[PDB]
C-alpha cells in the first residue's frame, strides 16, 4: 500500500493511506531516500491519516512523498549468521562486511510467552565466576543488574560472561547497546574481536552486536533492545537453547521512551517520563523468561539518576530485576578482579529452597564473616592490630584470606594478568569455601589464595611460593 | 583523668558522627523526594498552561 | 451498516479508541471489537465513544467494527472458578478448558450500606505467629499489608491462603475460606510460581488467581481488582466467607494514572489523578461482614503496597491507609537483619480484628503485647529482665516460609515463652528449642491441643497440663 | 477544531477560483508572523529544514512542515516581514563554507565575514547537517591533545577524537581553560610536525560581542588567529542562529577532519544553544518536556558531539576534538542539560568556586573530574610521573579533612598531607601561560618524587617558576631528549634527578 507524507514535525511524521490504513506498530518504508528511512506507525489520528515515529533523520522529507507500507512491523534478519555480525534497529549490518544472510527474518514486536509456555521451576545460572555462583547466583531467565559501570571491569566481565556461557552451557549471547556511543561501541567491537568472543575469519563467533547509536532519533535507540530481544528469542526458540542478553544501558531504554512519548504529543507522568513508563518496561523485561524450551538470562547495566534509586526509571526497573552485581572502584584498587562487591551484591534465588542448604549456608557464612572483618577494620584502623582478640584476629585472617579467593583469573583477561583463566565449577567454589570457613587451611598465606581456580590451585600456589 | 577524657571524647565524637549519618539519611530521603516533587510541580505548570491556550 | 447496534473506530491510539456510532450504547458498557479484544465505553460524547480496550491497541484498526454487547462490564462467578487462573475478563490462561460458569457479576456494583454490614466477630487465621498474635485479623476487615521491595508481603499473602487447607478440608461450612489472589503488573514467572506453590501445597482446589501482569495493558491492570472483588463479592453474597489479595494496589494506581494521563485529564499530586482515593475505596468498601439478615457471610481483604525507601507518609500509601481497618508494617531494616517475618509490630495496628481474636490466643498474646510494649522502651536489674523477655520474644516470633501454624501450636509455644520458661535459655537456642517443642507437642500431647482448639480457651486444667508439658521439655532440652 | 490556513482570505480566494494563478509549489504567502516564527502558506515542494527566502532579504529555516501551512523560523529580526509577503524556496538545506580560508577570520553562524576583513575566500561548502561516522571508520583514542595545563594534561587526560566537557559554574575558568588549549598549540602550528599541528575553532553562542571581540584580541595577542576560526552567534543574534552555530562550526571542523588534519572545536556554551532551541521549539507550540526543553533535545546535542571522531588510516587519519561547555547553575549536575551532555561525552572536568578562592586557580576539582579515555591519552612520560601523582593525589583527597588538624596525628598520615600540599601547590598554574609536554613533566616529576618535602608550601609557586625558567635556560638538550623521544630513558632520569638536586641544592 502507499501513502504520501502530509506533515513532518521533528522525528514524528503524518501519512496518509488512501487505500488501506497500517496496523498500529507497522513499518513504512520512505520511497526516494538516498538512505534507508523507516516510520513506525504509533497512532490513528483518523482521516485515513496515521501519525510515525522516524527512526532516522526526517530532514529532507517533503510533504507528498510516497510511502510504502511493508505490511508487518520492523523485521530482522534471525539466525546463526548474525553472530558476530552488528546491526542497527532496523537489521541493516553496520559493520560493513556485507550482508547478513539468512533464511529467517523475525518482527521486533512480539508477546511474552504465555503463562502456559512457563517454567514453574527457579533455577541456577553457573556461569564459573567464584563471586557471582556464590553471593549472588544468577538465576536462569532472570533479569540481573550491574551497576558500577566505570572503568572497574564491566566490559571484562561482560565480555567472561559471554565466554563462560558459550563454553559451559553452549548458548550464544547478543548484546543489545541501547544508545551507545559511537567511540565506546568501536572499542567494545574491537575489545571483542581481541579476546576472541567475535571472530571475523572461521565464523565460531559466539556474541551477535545491535547497536542503537547514540546519535539516532528518539525512535530508535527506543527499539533496539527490542531487536536485541528478536535475535535472543531465535536461539531460545528456535535454537532451544539459553541465550544471554546484555542491554547496556536500561537507562536509555527508559530515556528514549521518554523522549517518543513526548514527541508524540503525550502529558508527562511523575517526573517527567513517559505515563506509560512501566507498560514500556514491562513489555520487553516480559519476554526475557524462561519458557519451556530455552531461556534468557538478561544483564542490564542501570545508571541511577542523581544517585537516586526512587527515582520512577530504577524503581521501575528494580521492580523486574531477580539479582543484582555491584562492582566497587574500592575492589579494583586492592587487585582484586572481578572487583564485585561480595555484600553489595544481591540475589533473589539466594533462599535454601531454590539454591540448597548447603550453597545457602556457606554463602551466609561468607556473608557473616565479611561482615565481621569489615567491622573489625575500624577497631584495626582507630584502636590498632594490638586490641584485637585471638578469636577476632582469626577471623580476619580468614575474611582475608575469603577475599583473595573470591578473585579469580578470567579467561578473556590473560593478557592482564599473567595467568591462564580458570572457569570453576559450583560445586567446586562451594567446596572452597566451606573448607576456607572451617578453617582447614589457616596455616597458609593470604597470597596462596588471590588470583587462582579451585582451592587445589591455592594448595599447589603454597606449596609453590613456600618451596 | 586526661586518659579517661581522651577515651570519652573519642567515644562521644563517635556518637555524634553515626547520628549524623542518620540524620544525614533521613534528610538525603526527604530531599530526593522534594526533588522529584518540584520537577513534576513544574512540568505540571508548563503542561497546563500549554494546554490552556 | 447498523449505526445504533454498531459502530466504526474512528481513531484508535493511546488505547483509547473513539468510535463512530453505538447511539444506542450505555455508559460504562462493555463492546467487542471485530479483532476479538473487548472495551468498555467511558465517554458518551454527542458525536463519538470514547472505549477503553482491555487489551494490546495494535490489534484495533481505524475503520474496524465495534458491536455493542448489551450488558455493562461484568465477569463470570461462581464455584466452577476455583482453582483456575484467569485474566481480567475472566478468560482462563491456565489452558485447563473453558471456565463455563453460569452466573455473572457487575465488576462495578456498589458496596453494602450501613444496615447489611455487622461488626466483625470471627477470626481470619494466617498462621504466621506475629500476625495472630499481635494484629488479627477478623473476617469481613481490610488489613493492608505495606512494606517495601523484597520485604516478605506475597509471602503472608501465601501463607495465609496455604493455611486455610486445615478450615477447607474440614466438614465445618462456617469456617471454610474462599481464597482469591488478584497479581497485578506483576512478573508472569512469579505467577506462574505462585500457582505452582499453591498446588503442590493443595491450595489450588479453594483458590481463584486473577493475572493483570506486567505485560498486561494498562486497562486490565486497572480492572483485575475489580474483577477479583467480584469473583469474591459472589461468595460474600451466599453466605460464604472469601479473602481476596489485592496484590499490589500500586501497580492499579500507576495503570490508572497512565489511563488517565493518556485521555488527557489533570495530573494532580505526584501526576496521579484526583479519581486515586475513590479509585481505591470504591474497591476496598465492598469487603464487608454481611448480616444474618444478608446471609452472613464476609470478604475480608488484603491490599498490598508497596512504600518506596519506607516512605509510609507518601499520597498512595497515606489514601489507602485512609481507607483500611489497619496496617501490618514490614520493615525492610528488619528482614534484612534477619527478623522474619520482618513485620514492625511498633507501627503496625488492627482497627477491628482485636475484638475478633480467639480466646485462648487472646489470654497469651495481651501479656505477649505488653512484654513487648516494655522492651520496646529500654532499646540494671528490671531493665536486664525485660531485655531478656522481650529478646526471647522477638527470636520466638520468627518463622519459616509455607509452613503456617494451627492457632493451637502459635498458643503453646507463645505461651512458653511469655510465662518466662525460656528466661534462661541462650538467646540464639530459642528457635531450636521451639522447633523442636512444636514437634514434641504435635506427635505426642495432641488431646491437649484438640481440646484447647475444641473449647476456644485456655482452661485452669488445659494452663496446668501445658505448663508440666513445657517444663518437662525444657527440662529434657 | 480548525487550521491555520482556514483564515477568509485563503478561502476567499479559492472560492472565486483565484488559486489557479499563484505559484502554490515554490512560492508561499505569509499567513502569520510574530516572535521569529512565520506561518507561510504554499511551499509545498518545500523539504524539512530547508532555507526559504523571504521578499524582504531575510532568510529563514522551515522546520514544522504541517498539512495546512509551513513554520518557518526567521534569521533575523521579524520586523521586516509582515503577513501577506511572499516566501522562495532556495531549494537547498542550509550550509556553510569552509576551507583553510577561514583561518583567522571571525564568521558568524552562516559563514560571513563579520570582522570586516573582506569577502571569505570558500572554495568549498558543507551541509551543516550531516550524519557522523559510524563504528568502522573509528579506531581508539590514542595521541594526546596538549592542553598546555598541568592539571588538565597529568590527571584529566585529554586525546584527539575525543569529546572532554568543560563543566562548571559561572565565573569558574571554563573559558580559560578553553583559549589556554588553543593558545598551546602555537608550539605545534609554527613547528613542521605536520601531524602534531591542531586547527582551533571557537563557537561563541549567546555571548555579547564585546566578549567574543576582547577574546579575539586576546587569540591575536598570542599569535594564535592565524590557525583559530571563531563562529559568533552572539545574544542579539535570532534564536536559529544561535542554535546553528554549533553546526556550522562542526561541520567547518569535519573538513579538516575528512582531510587528513586535526580540529579542535570548543562549543563555549551549549547550554546556550539548549536555550535558544527551546525557544524555537516553544514558538512552534510543539510539546514540551522537563524544564520546558524540547523531546528531542538529547538528539539535538548527541547528533552534534559525535561527530568528534578520530578517523582512520585508511579515511585520512584526521580527527576532530570536542570540548563543549555547559554552566551549571548551583553544582547541579543532574539537571536537565547538564545530564544529557554528561550522559554523551567522554569525560568532564569539572571546575569549583571553592577552589578557585582558596588559590587553587585553574579550579580543575580532581576526583569529579575523569577522563574515560585516561592513560591511552598520554605520552609516556607523563604517564610514568602522573600515575604517581595521581595516586598520591588521591591518597591525599581521603585525609584532607583532617588537613586542619594534622598535627596529633601518625606519621603517614603527616607524610599524606604534606605530598599532598605539595602537589596542589605544583598544579597551579598563571593565565594564559601554557607550558609544553616537557616542562610540565619536569615540574611534576620534581615534585612528585619528594625533592619538595622541605620547601615551605608558600615556597611552592616560586620553586616551580625558577626551576622551570633554569632548566629551559640551560638544559635544552635534555628537554628536547624528553619531548621528541618521548619517554624518560634511565640516563634522562639520572639527569632529571641531578638537575632537580643541584638546583634545589641553593634555592633559598
Ligand atoms: N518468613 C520468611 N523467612 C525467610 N525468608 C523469607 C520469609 N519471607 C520472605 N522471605 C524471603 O524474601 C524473599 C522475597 O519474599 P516476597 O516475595 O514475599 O517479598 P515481596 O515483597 O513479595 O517481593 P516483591 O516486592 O519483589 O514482590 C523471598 O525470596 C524469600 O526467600
Ligand atoms: N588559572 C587562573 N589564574 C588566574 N586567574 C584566572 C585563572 N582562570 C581564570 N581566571 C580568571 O577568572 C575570571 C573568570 O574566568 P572565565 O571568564 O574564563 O570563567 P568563565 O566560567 O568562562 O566565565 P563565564 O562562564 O561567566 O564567561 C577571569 O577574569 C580570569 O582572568
Ligand atoms: N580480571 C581482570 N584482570 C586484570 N585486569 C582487569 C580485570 N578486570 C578488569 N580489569 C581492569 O579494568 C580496567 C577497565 O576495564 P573495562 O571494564 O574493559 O573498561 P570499562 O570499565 O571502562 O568498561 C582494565 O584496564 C583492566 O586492566
Ligand atoms: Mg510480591
Ligand atoms: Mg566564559
Amino acid at each position: 500500500t502507499t501513502g504520501r507524507i502530509v506533515a513532518v514535525i521533528g522525528a514524528v511524521v503524518d501519512v496518509q493511506f488512501d487505500e488501506g490504513l497500517p496496523p498500529i506498530l507497522n513499518a513504512l518504508e520512505v520511497q526516494g531516500r538516498e538512505t534507508r528511512l523507516v516510520l513506525e506507525v504509533a497512532q490513528h489520528l483518523g482521516e485515513s491519516t496515521v501519525r510515525t515515529i522516524a527512526m532516522d533523520g526526517t530532514e529532507g522529507l517533503v510533504r507528498g512523498q510516497k510511502v510504502l507500507d511493508s505490511g508487518a512491523p520492523i523485521r530482522i534478519p534471525v539466525g546463526p549468521e548474525t553472530l558476530g555480525r552488528i546491526m542497527n534497529v532496523i537489521g541493516e549490518p553496520i559493520d560493513e562486511r556485507g550482508p547478513i544472510k539468512t533464511k529467517q527474518f523475525a518482527a521486533i514486536h512480539a508477546e511474552a510467552p504465555e503463562f502456559v509456555e512457563m517454567s514453574v521451576e527457579q533455577e541456577i545460572l553457573v556461569t564459573g565466576i567464584k563471586v557471582v555462583d556464590l553471593l549472588a547466583p544468577y538465576a536462569k531467565g532472570g533479569k540481573i543488574g550491574l551497576f558500577g559501570g566505570a572503568g572497574v571491569g564491566k566490559t571484562v566481565l561482560i565480555m567472561e560472561l559471554i565466554n563462560n556461557v558459550a563454553k559451559a552451557h553452549g548458548g550464544y549471547s547478543v548484546f543489545a547497546g541501547v544508545g551507545e556511543r559511537t567511540r565506546e561501541g568501536n572499542d567494545l567491537y574491537h575489545e571483542m574481536i581481541e579476546s576472541g568472543v567475535i571472530n571475523l575469519k572461521d565464523a565460531t563467533s559466539k556474541v551477535a552486536l545491535v547497536y542503537g547509536q547514540m546519535n539516532e532519533p528518539p525512535g530508535a535507540r527506543a527499539r533496539v533492545a527490542l531487536t536485541g530481544l528478536t535475535v535472543a528469542e531465535y536461539f531460545r526458540d528456535q535454537e532451544g537453547q539459553d541465550v544471554l542478553l546484555f542491554i547496556d544501558n536500561i537507562f536509555r531504554f527508559t530515556q528514549a521512551g521518554s523522549e517518543v512519548s513526548a514527541l508524540l504529543g503525550r502529558i508527562p507522568s511523575a517526573v517527567g517520563y513517559q505515563p506509560t513508563l512501566a507498560t514500556d518496561m514491562g513489555t520487553m523485561q516480559e519476554r526475557i523468561t524462561t519458557t519451556k524450551k530455552g531461556s534468557i538470562t538478561s544483564v542490564q547495566a542501570i545508571y541511577v539518576p542523581a544517585d537516586d534509586l526512587t527515582d520512577p526509571a530504577p524503581a521501575t526497573t528494580f521492580a523486574h530485576l531477580d539479582a543484582t552485581t555491584v562492582l566497587s572502584r574500592a575492589i579494583a584498587e586492592l587487585g582484586i578482579y572481578p572487583a564485585v562487591d561480595p555484600l553489595d551484591s544481591t540475589s533473589r534465588i539466594m533462599d535454601p529452597n531454590i539454591v540448597g542448604s548447603e550453597h545457602y549456608d556457606v554463602a551466609r557464612g561468607v556473608q557473616k564473616i565479611l561482615q565481621d572483618y569489615k567491622s573489625l577494620q575500624d577497631i584495626i584502623a582507630i584502636l590498632g592490630m594490638d586490641e584485637l582478640s585471638e578469636e577476632d584476629k582469626l577471623t580476619v585472617s580468614r575474611a582475608r584470606k575469603i577475599q583473595r579467593f573470591l578473585s579469580q583469573p578470567f579467561q578473556v583477561a590473560e593478557v592482564f594478568t599473567g595467568h591462564l583463566g580458570k572457569l570453576v565449577p559450583l560445586k567446586e567454589t562451594i567446596k572452597g569455601f566451606q573448607q576456607i570457613l572451617a578453617g582447614e587451611y589457616d596455616h597458609l598465606p593470604e597470597q596462596a589464595f588471590y588470583m587462582v581456580g579451585p582451592i587445589e590451585e591455592a594448595v599447589a600456589k603454597a606449596d609453590k611460593l613456600a618451596e | 583523668s586526661t586518659t579517661s577524657e581522651q577515651s570519652a571524647r573519642m567515644t562521644a565524637m563517635d556518637n555524634a558522627s553515626k547520628n549524623a549519618s542518620e540524620m544525614i539519611d533521613k534528610l538525603t530521603l526527604t530531599f530526593n523526594r522534594t526533588r522529584q516533587a518540584v520537577i513534576t510541580k513544574e512540568l505540571i505548570e508548563i503542561i497546563s498552561g500549554a494546554a490552556a491556550l | 451498516v447498523d449505526l445504533e447496534e454498531t459502530g466504526r473506530v474512528l481513531s484508535i491510539g493511546d488505547g483509547i479508541a473513539r468510535v463512530h456510532g453505538l447511539r444506542n450504547v450505555q455508559a460504562e458498557e462493555m463492546v467487542e471489537f471485530s479483532s476479538g479484544l473487548k472495551g468498555m465505553s467511558l465517554n458518551l460524547e454527542p458525536d463519538n465513544v470514547g472505549v477503553v480496550v482491555f487489551g494490546n491497541d495494535k490489534l484495533i484498526k481505524e475503520g474496524d467494527i465495534v458491536k455493542r454487547t448489551g450488558a455493562i462490564v461484568d465477569v463470570p462467578v461462581g464455584e466452577e472458578l476455583l482453582g483456575r487462573v484467569v485474566d481480567a475478563l475472566g478468560n482462563a490462561i491456565d489452558g485447563k478448558g473453558p471456565i463455563g460458569s453460569k452466573a455473572r457479576r457487575r465488576v462495578g456494583l456498589k458496596a453494602p450500606g450501613i444496615i447489611p454490614r455487622i461488626s466483625v466477630r470471627e477470626p481470619m487465621q494466617t498462621g504466621i505467629k506475629a500476625v495472630d498474635s499481635l494484629v488479627p485479623i477478623g473476617r469481613g476487615q481490610r488489613e493492608l499489608i505495606i512494606g517495601d521491595r523484597q520485604t516478605g508481603k506475597t509471602s503472608i499473602a501465601i501463607d495465609t491462603i496455604i493455611n486455610q487447607k486445615r478450615f477447607n478440608d474440614g466438614t465445618d461450612e462456617k469456617k471454610k475460606l474462599y481464597c482469591i489472589y488478584v497479581a497485578i503488573g506483576q512478573k508472569r514467572s512469579t505467577v506462574a510460581q505462585l500457582v505452582k506453590r499453591l498446588t503442590d501445597a493443595d491450595a489450588m482446589k479453594y483458590t481463584i488467581v486473577v493475572s493483570a501482569t506486567a505485560s498486561d495493558a494498562a486497562p486490565l491492570q486497572y480492572l483485575a481488582p475489580y474483577s477479583g472483588c467480584s469473583m469474591g463479592e459472589y461468595f460474600r453474597d451466599n453466605g460464604k466467607h472469601a479473602l481476596i489479595i489485592y496484590d499490589d494496589l500500586s501497580k492499579q494506581a500507576v495503570a490508572y494514572r497512565q489511563m488517565s494521563l493518556l485521555l488527557r485529564r489533570p495530573p494532580g499530586r505526584e501526576a496521579y489523578p484526583g479519581d486515586v482515593f475513590y479509585l481505591h475505596s470504591r474497591l476496598l468498601e465492598r469487603a464487608a461482614k454481611m448480616n444474618d439478615a444478608f446471609g452472613g457471610g464476609s470478604l475480608t481483604a488484603l491490599p498490598v503496597i508497596e512504600t518506596q525507601a519506607g516512605d509510609v507518609s507518601a499520597y498512595i500509601p497515606t489514601n489507602v491507609i485512609s481507607i483500611t481497618d489497619g496496617q501490618i508494617f514490614l520493615e525492610t531494616e528488619l528482614f534484612y537483619k534477619g527478623i522474619r517475618p520482618a513485620i514492625n509490630v511498633g507501627l503496625s495496628v488492627s482497627r477491628v480484628g482485636s475484638a475478633a481474636q480467639t480466646r485462648a490466643m487472646k489470654q497469651v498474646a495481651g501479656t505477649m503485647k505488653l512484654e513487648l510494649a516494655q522492651y520496646r522502651e529500654v532499646a540494671d536489674a528490671a531493665t536486664q529482665q525485660l531485655l531478656s523477655r522481650g529478646v526471647r520474644l522477638t527470636e520466638l516470633l520468627k518463622q519459616g516460609q509455607y509452613s503456617p501454624m494451627a492457632i493451637e501450636e502459635q498458643v503453646a509455644v507463645i505461651y512458653a515463652g511469655v510465662r518466662g520458661y525460656l528466661d534462661k535459655l541462650e538467646p540464639s537456642k530459642i528457635t531450636k528449642f521451639e522447633n523442636a517443642f512444636l514437634s514434641h507437642v504435635i506427635s505426642q500431647h495432641q488431646a491437649l491441643l484438640s481440646k484447647i482448639r475444641t473449647d476456644g480457651k485456655i482452661s485452669e486444667e488445659s494452663d496446668a497440663k501445658l505448663k508440666e508439658i513445657v517444663t518437662n521439655f525444657l527440662a529434657g532440652f
